[PDB]
This record gives structure tokens, sequence and C-alpha cells, in this order.
């Protein structure tokens, strides 16, 4: 089977150019197009470009026909997607596809649908700071099913992974997603429900883990 | 170049029932070259159909593609709890390639009405020069629900922001997070803090509210 692994994540600032790049595992790589399709947090799909290796015959979509630049590398089975000119609305995940099959080799009649895709790589825009989340006590209402839980403000870039006593509790947890704040910062509210008549004998801890940042605290949530 | 749109945008069916979801082309798809894709949340699309019609190995006999020229069209037989996700159609006849705007489909449930709670800012936030008021609605479906902010008996707009999760795996509820946000000046110059949520379950709205230091 093919398999595309991508690079990793990474934040830009508002200006600069990024390069992410797209190895292809399996099968050939010389005679099928590969594109790139990124995708905003919470939009849908939207098509870049792409370019058949063995031709060098580059095709880009017109909202990036100034600022994008695709390439292949045959010797490396390598794709490269460079985006100049970078600004916050091109924050999103892109993805490195290829068209699947119907054989293998330099035969097999193409299909032309993205069959094949990579990970995905987040790519930041921001001209904000990696920041570690500050972790706040949400209190249960001293006033069963009473809702307790974490408010993780301010931190940059996504993403963030909450769990509850180190992984302990799961029932009735929701982690909701993150919202963009005017200073640039992200961030987001972990609760869960429990019985009211268990607020003072269990021990309910949020841990925040915060990747980009190297940042995890775990908060002690008690009623007030 | 070519636009497609989708129809409907959110899918409302139960577990078993037939989904038919439609795209409908700016112009004529060259060659007959439209595809469907299905993406989770959190995962990369999966082709699902290629070539309007023809299905990849490995793919669920209960999917099947027909139509052609300007209108095509997805169709799972039976829906089961694995597909209720999100569906794209991408025209690939030429040069220039185009997606559409995908279609969720969702659970269908008895609509519940939402848990209401609010939670003042943190004492350790308030000593660190800002103040979140955060207003939780736990399970409900479906997800339209309204969420206003009232300070002192006065609409507040401009601040607080929402959020809403995705749809449960277990029971097909959503749950909406709202978060005022104001500086601790702004914050100690009033008391009464209510916020008021009106959905479908609800027969009149509820305002859930506290006073600021009680
Ligand atoms: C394998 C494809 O591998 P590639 O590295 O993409 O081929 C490019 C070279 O030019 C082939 O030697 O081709 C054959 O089996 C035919």
């Amino acid at each position: 089977q093919v398999q595309l692994v991508q690079s990793g994540a990474e934040v830009k600032r508002p200006g600069s150019s990024v390069t992410v790049s797209c190895k292809a595992s399996g099968g050939s790589f010389s005679t099928y197009a590969l594109s790139w399709v990124r995708q905003a947090p919470g939009r849908g799909l939207e098509w870049m470009g792409g370019v058949i290796p063995l031709l060098t015959i580059t095709n880009y979509a017109p909202r990036f026909q100034g600022r994008i630049t695709i390439t292949a590398d045959r010797s490396t089975s390598t794709a490269y997607l460079e985006l100049n000119s970078l600004r916050p609305e091109d924050t999103a995940v892109y993805y490195c596809a290829r068209e699947g099959t119907t054989g293998w080799g330099w035969l097999g009649k193409p299909i032309g649908a993205f069959a094949h895709w990579g990970q995905g790589t987040l790519v930041t825009v921001s001209s904000a700071s990696t920041k570690g989340p500050s972790v706040f006590p949400l209190a249960p209402s001293s006033k069963g099913t009473a809702a307790l839980g974490c408010l993780v403000k301010d931190y940059f870039p996504e993403p963030v992974t909450v769990s509850w006593n180190s992984g302990a509790l799961t029932s009735g947890v929701h982690t909701f997603p993150a919202v963009l704040q005017s200073s640039g910062l992200y961030s987001l509210s972990s609760v869960v429900t429990v019985p009211s008549s268990s607020l003072g004998t269990q021990t309910y801890i949020c841990n925040v883990n915060h990747k980009p940042s190297n940042t995890k605290v775990d908060k002690k949530v008690e009623p007030k | 170049e070519i636009v497609l749109t989708q129809s409907p945008g959110t899918q409302s069916l139960s577990p078993g029932e037939r989904a038919t979801l439609s795209c409908r082309a700016s112009q004529s798809v060259g060659n007959n070259k439209l595809a469907w894709y299905q993406q989770r949340p959190g995962q990369a699309p999966r082709l699902l159909i290629y070539g309007a019609s023809s299905r990849p190995s490995g793919v669920a006999d209960r999917f099947s593609g027909s139509g052609s020229g300007t209108d095509f069209t997805l169709t799972i037989s039976r829906l089961e709890p694995e597909d209720f996700a999100v569906y794209y159609c991408q025209q690939y006849g030429q040069s220039l390639s185009t997606f559409g705007q995908g279609t969720k489909v969702e659970v269908k449930r008895t609509v519940a009405a939402p848990s209401v709670f609010i939670f003042p800012p943190s004492d350790e936030q308030l000593k660190s020069g800002t103040a979140s008021v955060v207003c939780l609605l736990n399970n409900f479906y479906p997800r339209e629900a309204k969420v206003q902010w009232k300070v002192d008996n006065a609409l507040q707009s401009g601040n607080s922001q929402e959020s809403v999760t995705e749809q449960d795996s277990k029971d097909s509820t959503y749950s909406l997070s709202s978060t005022l946000t104001l500086s601790k000046a702004d914050y100690e110059k009033h008391k009464v803090y209510a916020c008021e949520v009106t959905h479908q379950g609800l027969s009149s709205p509820v305002t859930k509210s506290f006073n600021r230091g009680e």
C-alpha cells in the first residue's frame, strides 16, 4: 500500500515563507499527480494546486497563483509546498494528497481522485508568541449532577490536551474546541458533571498538557 | 471555474435510514469526473466514490454514487453509527479542481433540554487582571441554542465567544460553552451577572445567574 508522511507542525510569522514536505512510501511516485489541499479550522476543504512529478507540469488555484509554489523531487520521492507571504488567514491544516490507481506501477490506469492522504500539517500563522496556558479552576457552585471544570486560558499555539484525574475520569467529560481571542491567544474549557454527593470525597484534578510550549499543569478543582 | 454546491447543509437522519446527498454543478462536469469523500473529525478525508459512480476497493458497498452532467448524488442505503461525519464532493475533470462546502450527517434524537450552569471568574484570574464568566450548556439536541449575556439586566454584546462540541458518540447531544471576557475594573462596576438560554426543549428561556462576590 501507499502512504504519505508530511513534515511536522510549525509556527511562522506574518510575511515569512513556509515550506512543508511530503514523502511517499510504497508504490510509484513519478507518474501519479500529487496535489495539496488545505483546511481552515471548522471550514471546508480547499484546493491549492497539483503537479505530475515526471513532467513538472504545475497547476495552481487562481487564489494562490501568486504566493504558492509546488514541486516534486524524484530523487527522494518527496513533494514540497512552499507558501510565500503568510498572513493570519493562512492558518490551516495542509494535506498532501495523491490520486489512486488500478494496478501498481507505471501502468496502473490512474483514477484522478485523491485516494491517498497524508497525516496533515498544522501551519499556524500569527504574530503572537508561544506562551504556556494559564489553568484556572471552574469550581462547582456551592448551591445530583453538579458541574465543575477548568478554564485553560491564554496560550499559543494549538493544540492542548486535557485529561481528568490523570485519565481515571472519562464519563461526563466535555473538552470544548478552542476559540481564538482578540489577543491572538487561544482559550478553551474542560467541564465534567459528577454527583453532587460526591463533591466532598473525590479529588478532581484536570491535567493540561501543551505540547508546543512544553507546559503541563495539574490543577485541583474544589468547592469554594 | 466550476463551482460545486452541495445540498443540503446539515442532515438529520436516524441510524438505519437512507441518506441521499446532492451535489449541483455550475456547469457540465466533463467526462463525468465527480468524486465523493468522507471526512470524520480529526482525520484526513477518505475517498468514497470516484468517477461519479465507481467505488474504490476496501470501501463498504453501502455507499453508491449516481447522476451525471450537473446533477450528482451520493447514496448511503443504510446509515450505520460510523458514517455520521462530513461529506465533500470534488470535480476533477478540468485543469482547476474544486471541492464542495461539505454536508454534515448527524444523528437525530428526541430533543433534549440543555443542562445550564454558570461559573464566576476565579480568584486567581481576578488577581491576574482579567475576568471571565463561563456559561455551560450540557448535553442538548438539536444544536440550535442561543445564549444571551446579561450584566445588570443589560444585553452585553461584542465580547463573549462560544464553542460547541462535536455530536457525542453515545447520546448524540451537543454541548455549548460561552465565555464572557471583561477586565477587572469593568467586572467590579456591576453586581448582577446572568446568562439567558433559549432552546427548543425549553418552553421558556432559562436564565441562570449570580451576584458578584456573594
